RNA sequence: CGACUCUUAGCGGUGGAUCACUCGGCUCGUGCGUCGAUGAAGAACGCAGCUAGCUGCGAGAAUUAAUGUGAAUUGCAGGACACAUUGAUCAUCGACACUUCGAACGCACUUGCGGCCCCGGGUUCCUCCCGGGGCUACGCCUGUCUGAGCGUCGCU
RNA sequence: UGGGUCGGGGUUUCGUACGUAGCAGAGCAGCUCCCUCGCUGCGAUCUAUUGAAAGUCAGCCCUCGACACAAGGGUUUGU
RNA sequence: CGCCGCAGGUGCAGAUCUUGGUGGUAGUAGCAAAUAUUCAAACGAGAACUUUGAAGGCCGAAGUGGAGAAGGGUUCCAUGUGAACAGCAGUUGAACAUGGGUCAGUCGGUCCUGAGAGAUGGGCGAGCGCCGUUCCGAAGGGACGGGCGAUGGCCUCCGUUGCCCUCGGCCGAUCGAAAGGGAGUCGGGUUCAGAUCCCCGAAUCCGGAGUGGCGGAGAUGGGCGCCGCGAGGCGUCCAGUGCGGUAACGCGACCGAUCCCGGAGAAGCCGGCGGGAGCCCCGGGGAGAGUUCUCUUUUCUUUGUGAAGGGCAGGGCGCCCUGGAAUGGGUUCGCCCCGAGAGAGGGGCCCGUGCCUUGGAAAGCGUCGCGGUUCCGGCGGCGUCCGGUGAGCUCUCGCUGGCCCUUGAAAAUCCGGGGGAGAGGGUGUAAAUCUCGCGCCGGGCCGUACCCAUAUCCGCAGCAGGUCUCCAAGGUGAACAGCCUCUGGCAUGUUGGAACAAUGUAGGUAAGGGAAGUCGGCAAGCCGGAUCCGUAACUUCGGGAUAAGGAUUGGCUCUAAGGGCUGGGUCGGUCGCGGCCGGCGCCUAGCAGCCGACUUAGAACUGGUGCGGACCAGGGGAAUCCGACUGUUUAAUUAAAACAAAGCAUCGCGAAGGCCCGCGGCGGGUGUUGACGCGAUGUGAUUUCUGCCCA
RNA sequence: UGAACUAUGCCUGGGCAGGGCGAAGCCAGAGGAAACUCUGGUGGAGGUCCGUAGCGGUCCUGACGUGCAAAUCGGUCGUC
């Protein structure tokens, strides 16, 4: 909602910022074996915890 | 427009800005973003211009 | 009809949500959050249903930057008490008191007897 | 004649069996056998030039110091770095540091609000405002100070 | 020569169009040197023009009037 | 890997076996709830779906409109991409990618307490703990007051400090509401996305000021001696914590503590009236548009003044003074009021959201132009006017009633009064003190974007379901009904095209008969509004009842009735073509003029008898059974005769108690209770009865 | 571990067109010797009636029944 509590807000701010795709020069490391960011979320797929 | 600590406060803010940059502020306006960092509205006295200081300052 | 909206985010028809249709400068009609409608003091005798007259009528807390003027009358228990169970009180402790020196004169005049 | 259907074979798809591999487990054995109010375990939030996770770390934040080591780190860039008027990296780790919750400790929390003592500034000492620092939980032991009792007494 | 598309005629359905005119019209409102019984409006409705108006093959009938278009396309088939 | 030995988690077709993968079904079912799309153009490789324009429609203010709460959490806004996703497509997107965006003393949280939750004391408990919330507590750590002192120092003298005396029950920590209580921000402008938060301009609340910031108030007058022609001066003495009104009460302040009293906060639902505003409506004046085939001085749009002050209307008063009323009178829609003081006259107070004024026109808006600053809060001209109506609608304020075996919070917080401990100064250009005017300083922390739903929430999803609210135009009409429309919005609900077979789903019609159909009139049909008549049995006298039954209903042209405002004067007898007193006169069966809502009744004429023409909108009657009624019930097959109910009856109990909870505490509920009360049963309104049996 | 659905108590909020019938109380007129009665108005009661929103869910034993939906939709309905 528009009236939040701190804690909620800035819970709601780490995951905003963890879900982006990963940077590009990732798959050029050595031994990467990562492709994509498995844990994006979208907000109508799957809801937060809270 | 400066991007602040969470913790401080307009008072807080209001000193920084005053001794590391030598001006005078009149007020200061503070809210925090979405991605969780503070942003401080930070409006100049009148004898003091915004332009100039942000020159000095490397923001241009 | 230009129709309107809430201007804070109470949206419920609460006591504290009244409102009064105001015509700006700008030529729109918009809402004015109105005050509570105050209430002239009771007497204290608590037996005349009437309110205290003389006394402006507020919200409690803006009797605290009022001047003493507004808030009493000129006279004793003013702005606490009405004139009318003053004028009693007056007549009361007088006559009750004239009566108290009636008994206290009667038992002095029968006690003449051994 | 062709279509269609069926069987078989070649090739091609679909699918991921089989086989080979294994920085993982499972089991047994050995030596140690160490948390915490000096704030544990756990949790939250942050920290990289480019960095989401994992990992590491705590506003000194993908690490400081020290010691060993001895030329790297590396996906890209950057700049170091006589390796001796001392040194990349890695390891170790005894110095320093270590945000907020949490036994969690001023009171309270799906919020917020105090009190006391110092320091600095606006004051231009008197105490109002702002900032900084240190305290302010419960139980309990020894001692200390201040006390209570028509408890037991003594003297007047 | 053909079949179309319009138009026309026929058939048929409904029921008498708009406009204009009327000393038709329950009445009502203004003008009276006027008028010697009148004029100027409003007024549903009525009458005449007007069995009018409108539709009618899209799976109605006949055109020979008008217009353009029609020896064009593709795929196969042999004793 | 063979051979000799050794050891097994050692051999699969099944177990509606486990996991994974793949077929036929099958290019099939299907992409059919809520009327609807079409033309042209642009971009683009590509257009039924994107964008623009044009047209036709829909939502029709109880919206498909404009904004919120909960919930979501970046979905918000720009640019780009076009893989996947949006069950067709897409040049589009709530997709993907890259950036950006949420600004507060006065909007909330924060504070208060509510139902309640919950420590501590105490009690219990093997124990983690839980019982209990004033109960089995030494539960006040505060205070202007006074004293003893330290003089800490601008040691005059006031601020400090320690102790003592005196006073001191929120008698219970703490938590508990973004809809309750709760001081104080409004107008204009501005963005791609934020504004009551930014900018501009106007205010305002709270807190602070020791050395006291300025004024004003307190507060500055009399008596006597003298000087002085008088006016005016000197000395002494005495006052002085304001003043006015008969009153209601008024005035700018108007000394005062502990303590006490009171007020506000602080109160249900419903009815009927009245005031104010906003909207709607009507008549003009402008400005801009629309129509002009003919008519239309026409149709449409638009035509401002915030908060906060001051003044004035208006509304209200269970406020005061005079006076004393029956031949009772005033008065409302209703009421109701009066020797406990009517009517009448004169005052006082409260509210004042209305008007005028400062704000204010400089802003805003509408129009007509002119400059450019890639995209100026550009510059300029003109205007922003006068009126009238109302059972109209919506808010709000007020008055007066009704209902209750129902009586409809608390606390923070603020204020008035009573009392008078004290303090202040010696007649000064004075003191203590001040709720008066102005001036100076400060207001931290958190939230703030957007959706708020036939696509941003829950239902596995862009799911016909669910999800709390505010605003509310014109016509018709009884109406927030239904139907049409304006503002605003949308593209027909996750596809289109072509046809118009069966069967279906939804909706109509049907000659003659009229329930013969069927378990059964199921379904459908009939009726339906309003006016005027007219209404039975029965009845608990209230009802039944819109009983039943009948007539009328359009259009046009009239005719009557139902109101409100003003003015009713006999005259120069004279001068402030008008005014002071009067010789100078009889509307007194009331007239004269002006203005204005709807409603009703009657009549004529008229149409192919059609007229509540769409919409809206009871079929009726005679009986039997059950339940008295209203109410409730098996969410998802039973709405009933079942449950409940008022009424009736019975039973327990006087608190060391009845009934009940509890592992436990002399724990807890009824109980903030006390027999007209609690607790436990049965029966089930009213009426009338309720027989016999205690084996 | 759950009262985010539901059941019930409490606290604090919000909400419910337009009409019909016409209880008490009151006024006037009339008839009465009285007791009192009749008539016309006024008034606006009610777990009152028709009927919106809301709440509910009767019938079609309608639609749907690999649904829009693991209970929904249409009309008709109960209460208002
Ligand atoms: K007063
Ligand atoms: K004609
Ligand atoms: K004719
Ligand atoms: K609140
Ligand atoms: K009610
Ligand atoms: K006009
Ligand atoms: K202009
Ligand atoms: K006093
Ligand atoms: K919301
Ligand atoms: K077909
Ligand atoms: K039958
Ligand atoms: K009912
Ligand atoms: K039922
Ligand atoms: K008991
Ligand atoms: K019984
Ligand atoms: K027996
Ligand atoms: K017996
Ligand atoms: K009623
Ligand atoms: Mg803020
Ligand atoms: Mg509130
Ligand atoms: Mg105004
Ligand atoms: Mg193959
Ligand atoms: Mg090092
Ligand atoms: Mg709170
Ligand atoms: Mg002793
Ligand atoms: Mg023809
Ligand atoms: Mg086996
Ligand atoms: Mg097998
Ligand atoms: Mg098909
Ligand atoms: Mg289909
Ligand atoms: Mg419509
Ligand atoms: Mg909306
Ligand atoms: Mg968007
Ligand atoms: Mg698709
Ligand atoms: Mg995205
Ligand atoms: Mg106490
Ligand atoms: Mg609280
Ligand atoms: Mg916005
Ligand atoms: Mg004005
Ligand atoms: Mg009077
Ligand atoms: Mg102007
Ligand atoms: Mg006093
Ligand atoms: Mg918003
Ligand atoms: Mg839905
Ligand atoms: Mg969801
Ligand atoms: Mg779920
Ligand atoms: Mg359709
Ligand atoms: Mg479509
Ligand atoms: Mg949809
Ligand atoms: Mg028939
Ligand atoms: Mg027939
Ligand atoms: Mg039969
Ligand atoms: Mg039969
Ligand atoms: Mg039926
Ligand atoms: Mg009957
Ligand atoms: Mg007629
Ligand atoms: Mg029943
Ligand atoms: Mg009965
Ligand atoms: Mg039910
Ligand atoms: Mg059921
Ligand atoms: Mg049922
Ligand atoms: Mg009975
Ligand atoms: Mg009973
Ligand atoms: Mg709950
Ligand atoms: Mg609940
Ligand atoms: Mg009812
Ligand atoms: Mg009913
Ligand atoms: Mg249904
Ligand atoms: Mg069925
Ligand atoms: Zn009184």
């Amino acid at each position: 909602s528009s009236h939040k509590t701190f804690r909620i807000k800035r819970f709601l701010a780490k995951k905003q910022k963890q879900n982006r795709p990963i940077p590009q020069w990732i798959r050029m490391k050595t031994g990467n074996k990562i492709r994509y960011n498995s844990k994006r979320r979208h907000w109508r797929r799957t809801k937060l915890g809270l | 427009v400066f991007i602040v600590d969470v913790k401080a406060n307009k008072h807080q803010i209001k000193q920084a800005v005053k001794k590391l940059y030598d001006i005078d502020v009149a007020k200061v306006n503070t809210l925090i973003r979405p991605d969780g960092e503070k942003k401080a509205y930070v409006r100049l006295a009148p004898d003091y211009d915004a332009l100039d200081v942000a020159n000095k300052i490397g923001i241009i | 009809v230009q129709r309107l909206t809430y201007r804070r985010r109470l949206s419920y028809n609460t006591a504290s949500n009244k409102t009064r249709l105001s015509r700006t400068p700008g030529n729109r009609i918009v809402y004015l959050y109105t005050k509570k409608v105050g209430k002239a003091p009771k007497s204290a005798c608590g037996v005349c249903p009437g309110r205290l007259r003389g006394v402006r009528a507020v919200r409690p807390k803006v009797l605290m930057r009022l001047s003493k003027t507004k808030k009493h009358v000129s006279r004793a228990y003013g702005g606490s008490m009405c004139a009318k169970c003053v004028r009693d009180r007056i007549k009361r402790a007088f006559l009750i008191e004239e009566q108290k020196i009636v008994v206290k004169v009667l038992k002095a005049q029968a006690q003449s007897q051994k």
